[PDB]
């Protein structure tokens, strides 16, 4: 998965 | 010359995309997402993101169908785009994906030709078995999940697989993506 917070913050 | 994406979907799936990604360092590989956020000085455009500069392109673009996935945050998008997907696609690495079955049905209507791989929980119990660390919380949502999901998405996936061990998930995986990868 995206090993990056932003990115998965975004996506939630 | 070119290898389809993969996208694993159902309970223990971000295990066997780490353990496939850990045994064959060389097949497969990762896409880069896109950011509308201004670049940090130490962070590199093509490898850390796509950084869009013009923000009202990627929002015209996420409206014209061409990422996957999307979202916004302190006012910024972020986003896998299509195309970031099939560039993987091209150097011949199967692009492993943690992304929902609505992106798994775009990547098809693209033509991209994805493998999309659902891990079907037998029961409760085989939640429980399958899955390495997790309480009995956690479980009913995850076997809750995966009822709705097939319900919702069968005519999308490539195969569904079974076990009463992760081990055998694991092994069947790799049986689809070797049948479905020459």
């Amino acid at each position: 998965r995206i090993r990056r917070d932003e990115y998965l913050k975004a996506i939630q | 010359h070119y290898a389809r994406p993969i996208i694993i979907l159902g309970p223990t799936k971000d295990r066997a995309n780490d353990d496939l990604l850990s045994e064959f360092p060389d097949k497969f590989g990762s896409c880069v997402p896109h950011t509308t956020r201004p670049k940090r000085e130490y962070e590199i455009d093509g490898r850390d993101y796509h950084f869009v500069s013009s923000r009202e392109k990627m929002e015209k673009d996420i409206q014209a169908h061409k990422f996957i996935e999307a979202g916004q945050y302190n006012s910024h998008l972020y986003g896998t785009s299509v195309q970031s997907v099939r560039e993987v696609a091209e150097q011949g690495k199967h692009c492993i994906l943690d992304v929902s079955a609505n992106a798994v049905r775009r990547l098809q209507a693209a033509h991209l030709h994805p493998i999309a791989i659902f891990i079907r929980p037998r029961s409760l119990e085989n939640v429980l078995e399958i899955n390495k660390r997790i309480t009995e919380e956690q479980a009913r949502k995850a076997f809750d999940r995966a009822t709705k999901l097939e319900q919702e998405f069968t005519e999308c996936f490539s195969a569904i697989v079974e076990g009463d061990s992760f081990e055998e998930i694991y092994h069947k995986v790799k049986r689809v993506i070797e049948d479905l990868s020459g």
